[PDB]
């Protein structure tokens, strides 16, 4: 499979897609309806989020709300039991590693895509809709 | 890398100015000096013989040394005269006048202190200097006498470079000067010591080509200088055109002169064809070897059938195949093996250049080094020593500042050289 | 991991290498611009966006022979810093390429050689390409291999050469370069192959029907011999041999490292319909005396060994039939003390074909490497043509004038004369 | 369309152009020339793409006889010489 | 085969003998031409077709192409006697052409 | 596995090989490109062609034949004919100057330049062999390379190969019709060389086939095509039991065992019995009897010699077609009962019988009909001595004044080889008196 980055970095470097965000925590006991901003960087399809504070709210100053990273598609996923997060696999140590002809350290983790997100639809952001 | 082209004499300019009409047609350059060519290899190695000026123009690297202002004023008003830069037409006021000692000693020695200023100027505007040239005839005292003093003082400033001289040595048959053997016998006293290279052209055999094989009823001095200019470019075509096999200017000088005094060559040209027999003639590789090597087509009137070939060249020019080129140099050498020296077991040097002369599908060019060049030197010294035994015209030289013992010193070095050709025959 | 860097010296060494590198591009998927549209790492480096840079360096003294590689179809394939080029040429002078102009570039090329072999993981071979005629193919090559003999150590350094022919030559000086260059090739090369230009003209005339073979057809046959040695580096075989392993098996003694080459199916594509091309049909076309690459008859020789290299649709049961056939015919003579006599190599990948080439797309192919005593008469010919001219000093004035003493002309005669009796004392029986 | 940096040849207006990388100057000069005319039929920089009777079938590679215009064609196989002479 | 010329123009005089209907073609001598000049075709009756018909003086006019022995001669002009003769026999003469200039001879 | 390599020498030997190879390519299913059409195939497996043809991966059939000639012209109609692709190019070998009707030119001066090429090509057609039954050569005694090089061909095959069989089909000169003055000088020396190297020798002169074309057929004015078309019918019938299955079959070493009694008597004759144009064939029974005694017609033999002057030694019979074994025995017993047919004293059996199943095929353009039966005769008389009493006469009629001898001496040939070959050929004249007279 492909472990290549350079072509996409040369093609889609400074292009991001920004969506504003509304989130109704009014169904909860004390939350207000919130306004956020969701940036989506096309160099590596990675998402960041930030809060937009009103004129009269007692919230502290936040330059972010989460990290610029990949967002999982379904839920706060269990990616625990460490060692499975490595993308390439190995066969032995001979450091110098030899690629195993079978692939055993592979878990199907799905991410958000520019094909996935769109205007006027609802998604799942770390257990929040 | 690159060469500066000296021209000396009334023969030297008329030799030299036709060469610049020849080589500037290699490279698509109109008479004002601008490129108007039709391929990018017409432009790619043009700096070998050029320098560049502003506005998309190239000027040659030439000085034009004369001892009469009227003999370059025709050259400055030819069809290709305005290409040259007028800063370096360095010229004298009074005439040498078919006199050696008035070119070497008296009159040209004031001029050559000023010629060196531009030839030092044309040799500091470089990248890595390769060599020089010289066109002169061994009959007079402007082409011949100052050109000898020119060489030795170039030699002490630039002593690891290449010097070429293209001589037109005097003929036996008809002499256009009474005092020709007093010129050419003292002349070759410094073409045996002061230069890396020298060719030998007789006007006796340039007439022989232009009547027997070219069928010209009346050849002028333009058709004879067409023959010289088509050989002075044939030895500098590995240096400015890519080849399947390469042999540039340094590569032949090492490789052909076996002993450090025997550097007198004799060139020819292969596709020389009559205008009526151009149609009935095939051009293959055997049709160049058949006409390079035959004794009619030489330009030196020294018959190769009267002696032994020492080392033999061939600079081919076209698109040939490396077996068929190397086959004929084997085929000729094995057929008539008495004519070649035996203690050199293969007398062949070969080169193939991929860009033909324009209009021709294929060419070749030959550089013999035969034993029979002594019959040029012997027949000068048989008609020199008739005149010098009674001292016919001696008072015109002795009165200009030279002794008596210098002539019997010059007859040593010429009559030494004849023995060194009999020695290796 | 199977790193191998090829350095090209000479004008001849570049037109040899201009055919090898159009063969290694077509053999794998890559294009003239370096981009594929697993095992290229023997000969191609790896950079980012899908490029693979060749592991080569093209060094020659005059500019005019590399400048059509700088402007040809392979401009972007080679990295520009590799194509090292001088200013003034050696001009058929071993002295001028070893003593005068070679000192102004040996500082620079060894920087590129260091910059290649520190990128490498583990190195097997250097493949230098040259010819025994001129100056930079003979003199600079000698200075190149006493730097590499001590700067690198015991990395294997192969040696593909061209011997000067008996009769058909192109210089009058060709004996003088090729008795002064056996002095330095002997102590530094580990295996030195010889293929002279005269014999290929015969094979290109009767096996292939190419009347008038230009050097483009000449160099398309050498690249098959270099590739067939290195298909076991790059591919997977039923019985493979690396570049380390058959250097042990081919040479008996540390001075006899001069093997021959022979490629068995070298057949035109109209006369390859009608022939079977079986394994036992082309095993004995290697030992056919009209198909050798160097003009020295193996019937006057006495075989030390043989290193058959097979590639294509070959099965080891069909190999062992033909090896038993050759040991029964009595015009082939192996030595007394080599009873095994062979070194079989069987590979899976067929030889690739160049379009615009001259051969046929054949299912099987044999490359052969023999070590005979028959080259005693290819070194007793050209040794006479040396001292036919050296007995009264033709062409010595040029060599002495820029850095060579008078005695080293005869220091290298005896090291070529004592070279010759080691082939007399190796072929005798009990 | 440019030249690689180590190139040792002639490029027009190169000495007067200044202040850039060598490849950038060569690309900009080869793109156009206001001062002069660039030749139409050039052959250095080329596009990279991967390396009655008597037809070509009516003979054998050992046939003896005269084929017209087939003594000037070189560096080719015998059937190829005959093919590009007859056709 | 020439680098200097692709074609050359050869001037010729055609003579027709009214005594016996024979013809001859003669190239005039030109200094420095380098070609064998003079009688190109000997005096004989020229055949017009494969049937063996001969050229008659009625077949000859200014601006006509005369084909003999695989060479085509363009008739450009005629002499005064030939003009007066053809007009007296009821042949109207075409306008005189100019001989094209040989590029090689001009250079 | 039943293979036999064919070699052909000279303009006579090439033009025999055109007629024989149009015959075999139509006997099996071969088309002139080389392969069966793969639309329709005639019966039989792989076995029926491996005597003659070869195979590749694609399915070609390259014959195991080489054509040898000393001039360009006669080969070059094979290279431009309709069978140009069916022959591999190196098999058709061609010199530069022909031998100019000299034995000495093809055997000493010019033959040394094409003996080196033609002995690597046999060793390329016999290495791909598995078991080789024997070579066949085809030549004419009168010619220059059909006499000179062919004697040089047979000697290097006796050395390098051994006791492998070498058949020869030859063209003896006619008794009085000849195309060349020198023909006594060739047929003496070439008989002297091919005695000790050839195993069988089916001599046939062209004047006899002239006589049976005009008489048994109706063809007046025949050319060499009608001459060569009937010759291949006899060459194929010898090897017709090698290729196709038979009721009782004979191979190439079967007849050499039976015909040749002593090691220099190996000159059989030839007779092909039903030789009938298609306008007469279908009104005749053509039974086994009617094509057995027609082989014994002295006007139907194919050498101009008469077997009433001589003793039959041993007769071979090559029956093919619709032949039952019991009807050969009826017609055999008529012949020995008949008294104008005379046999020797010391051979009372005198017969080898071979019966095949495949009837002989038809060549379109040819003149013979489609018949159901045939017989080929390989007799051996003592009456072939009369065809050497008129060859030794025409030799010393010239040679006792030394005509044409200087043309042969200056080619590396000494003058002693004429007196050598005259006495050896006179030795074989008395070997046929000695053998053929009664005890």
């Amino acid at each position: 499979q492909s472990f290549d980055t350079l072509k996409r970095f040369i093609q889609y470097d400074g292009k991001v897609l920004r969506f504003f965000c509304l989130w109704d925590d009014s169904t909860s006991l004390f939350g207000d309806r919130r306004e956020f901003v969701l940036h989506y960087f096309l160099c590596d399809g990675t998402v960041e989020i930030r809060e937009v504070l009103p004129s009269n709210s007692g919230r502290d100053a936040m330059s972010s709300f989460l990290r610029r990273g990949k967002l999982p598609k379904y839920g706060p996923p269990g990616i625990y039991q460490p060692g499975q997060i490595t993308d390439r696999a190995v066969l032995n140590v001979y450091d110098g590693y030899l690629l195993d002809k079978y692939q055993l350290g592979k878990v199907e983790q799905d991410f958000y895509t520019d094909q996935d997100l769109s205007i006027g639809a609802t998604i799942n952001v770390w257990g929040r809709k | 890398r690159e060469i500066v082209h000296l021209q000396a004499g009334q023969c030297g300019n008329q030799i030299g100015a036709k060469f610049w009409e020849v080589i500037s047609d290699e490279h698509g350059i109109d008479p004002t000096g601008t490129y108007h060519g039709d391929s990018d290899l017409q432009l790619e190695r043009i700096n070998v013989y050029y320098n560049e000026a502003t506005g998309g123009k190239y000027v040659p690297r030439a000085v034009l040394v004369d001892l009469e202002p009227g003999t370059m004023d025709s050259v400055r008003s030819g069809p290709f005269g305005q290409i040259f830069r007028p800063d370096n037409f360095v010229f004298g006021q009074s005439g040498a006048g078919n006199n050696w000692a008035k070119g070497h000693y008296t009159e040209g020695a004031e001029l050559v202190d000023s010629v060196l200023d531009v030839v030092r100027k044309e040799a500091e505007s470089c990248d890595c200097l390769q060599g020089f040239q010289l066109t002169h005839s061994l009959g007079g005292g402007t082409g011949s006498g100052m050109g000898t003093l020119l060489i030795s003082k170039i030699r002490e400033e630039y002593p690891d470079r290449i010097m070429n001289t293209f001589s037109v040595v005097p003929s036996p048959k008809v002499s256009d000067t009474v005092v020709e053997p007093y010129n050419a016998t003292l002349s070759v006293h410094q073409l045996v010591e002061n230069t890396d290279e020298t060719y030998c052209i007789d006007n006796e055999a340039l007439y022989d080509i232009c009547f027997r094989t070219l069928k010209l009823t009346t050849p002028t001095y333009g058709d004879l200088n067409h023959l010289v200019s088509a050989t002075m470019s044939g030895v500098t075509t590995c240096l400015r055109f890519p080849g399947q096999l390469n042999a540039d200017l340094r590569k032949l000088a090492v490789n052909m002169v076996p002993f450090p005094r025997l550097h007198f060559f004799m060139p020819g040209f292969a596709p020389l064809t009559s205008r009526g027999s151009q149609q009935y003639r095939a051009l293959t590789v055997p049709e160049l070897t058949q006409q390079m090597f035959d004794a009619k087509n030489m330009m030196a009137a020294c018959d190769p059938r009267h002696g032994r070939y020492l080392t033999v060249a061939a600079v081919f020019r076209g698109r040939m195949s490396m077996k068929e080129v190397d086959e004929q140099m084997l085929n000729v050498q094995n057929k008539n093996s008495s004519y070649f020296v035996e203690w050199i077991p293969n007398n062949v040097k070969t080169a193939v250049c991929d860009i033909p002369p324009r209009g021709l599908k294929m060419s070749a060019t030959f550089i013999g080094n035969s034993t029979a060049i002594q019959e040029l030197f012997k027949r000068i010294s048989e008609q020199f020593t008739a005149m010098f035994r009674r001292k016919a015209f001696l008072h015109w030289y002795t009165g200009e500042g030279m002794d008596e013992m210098e002539f019997t010193e010059a007859e040593s070095n010429m009559n030494d050289l004849v023995s060194e050709y009999q020695q290796y025959q | 991991m199977r790193e191998c860097i090829s350095i090209h010296v000479g004008q001849a060494g570049v037109q040899i290498g201009n055919a090898c590198w159009e063969l290694y591009c077509l053999e794998h998927g890559i294009q003239p611009d370096g981009q594929m549209p697993d095992s290229f790492n023997t000969f191609f480096s790896e950079t980012g966006a899908g490029k693979h840079v060749p592991r080569a360096v093209f060094v020659d003294l005059e500019p005019t022979v590399i400048d059509e590689v700088r402007t040809g179809t392979y401009r972007q394939l080679f990295h520009p810093e590799q194509l090292i080029t001088g200013k003034e040429d050696a001009a058929n002078n071993y002295a001028r390429g070893h003593y005068t102009i070679g000192k102004e570039i040996i500082d620079l090329v060894l920087d590129r050689i260091r910059k290649l072999a520190d990128q490498c993981t583990g190195l097997q071979g250097f493949l230098v390409f040259h010819s025994f005629g001129g100056g930079t193919g003979s003199g600079f090559t000698s200075l190149l291999m006493e730097r590499l003999s001590v700067d690198y150590g015991k990395k294997s350094k192969l040696e593909f050469s061209i011997y000067p022919a008996p009769q058909v030559s192109t210089a009058v000086v060709e004996p003088y370069n090729s008795i002064l260059t056996t002095h330095t090739t002997l102590e530094h090369s580990d295996c030195a192959f010889m293929v002279d230009n005269e014999a290929i003209y015969d094979i290109c005339r009767r096996n292939l029907d190419i009347e008038r073979p230009t050097y483009t057809n000449l160099n398309r046959l050498i690249g098959q011999i270099v590739s067939s040695i290195t298909a076991s580096l790059r591919f997977d075989g039923a019985l493979n041999v690396d570049l380390t392993e058959f250097q042990t098996n081919l040479v008996p003694y540390p001075r006899i490292h001069f093997p021959l080459a022979t490629y068995a199916p070298v057949i035109s594509a109209e006369k390859a319909y009608h022939e079977q091309l079986s394994v036992a049909e082309i095993t004995n076309a290697c030992f056919e005396p009209a198909n050798q690459m160097v003009k020295c008859d193996p019937r006057h020789g006495k075989y030390m060994a043989c290193c058959l290299l097979y590639r294509g649709d070959v099965v080891p049961k069909d190999v062992n039939a033909a090896i038993a056939t050759i040991k029964t015919k009595r015009t082939i003579q192996f030595v007394d003390w080599c009873p095994t006599g062979f070194k079989v190599g069987i590979n899976y990948q067929p030889p690739t074909v160049v379009p615009g080439g001259d051969l046929a797309k054949v299912q099987r192919a044999v490359c052969m490497l023999s070590n005979t005593t028959a080259i005693a008469e290819a070194w007793a010919r050209l040794d006479h043509k040396f001292d036919l001219m050296y007995a009264k000093r033709a062409f010595v004035h040029w060599y002495v004038g820029e850095g060579m003493e008078e005695g080293e002309f005869s220091e290298a005669r005896e090291d070529m004369a004592a070279l010759e009796k080691d082939y007399e004392e190796v072929g005798v029986d009990s | 369309p440019h030249y690689i940096p180590g190139y040792t040849g002639h490029c027009p207006l190169l000495r007067f152009s200044m202040g850039q990388t060598y490849g950038q100057v060569t690309g900009q000069l080869l793109r156009g020339p206001p001062g002069l005319a660039w030749p139409p039929a050039h052959r250095t920089l080329l596009p990279p793409i991967q390396s009655h009777e008597r037809l070509s079938s009516s003979i054998i590679p050992g046939y003896t006889g005269f084929i017209p215009r087939a003594q000037f064609i070189f560096a080719k196989n015998c059937n190829q010489v005959w093919a590009e002479a007859m056709s | 085969i020439s680098m200097e010329e692709h074609y050359r123009i050869r001037h010729v005089n055609i003579y027709y003998y009214l005594e016996d209907d024979s013809m001859s073609v003669i190239e005039p001598v030109v200094e420095n031409s380098g070609i064998p000049q003079g009688k190109l075709i000997k005096r004989q009756r020229f055949t017009k077709n494969d049937m063996g018909d001969h050229y008659h003086w009625k077949d000859l006019n200014r601006g006509i192409n005369l084909t003999v022995y695989g060479k085509t001669f363009r008739i450009v002009d005629c002499d005064r006697f030939t003009q007066d003769f053809l007009e007296s026999q009821g042949i109207e003469l075409n306008p005189s052409e100019k001989i094209p200039l040989d590029p090689y001879t001009q250079l």
